[PDB]
């Protein structure tokens, strides 16, 4: 005669996955902005 | 690496066009 609930922990691997690939997409975006700027000068 | 190569080519072409 008894019952029980249950809780959950996230995976360690995940860690700060919010920025694991955010930093990387931000870095690529910076590269793309540099590309865009250089192309703007070249077109001019 | 492909994007860095593209950037390098664009910078070179900017130099040639300035010339």
């Amino acid at each position: 005669g008894q019952q029980i609930f249950s809780q959950a922990l996230l995976n360690a691997n995940r860690r700060g996955e919010a920025k694991t690939a955010l930093a990387e997409v931000q870095a690529r975006h910076q590269e793309l902005l540099k590309l865009e700027k250089s192309m703007a000068e070249l077109t001019q | 690496s492909r994007t860095a190569e593209l950037q390098a080519e664009i910078d070179d072409t900017v130099g040639i066009m300035r010339d």
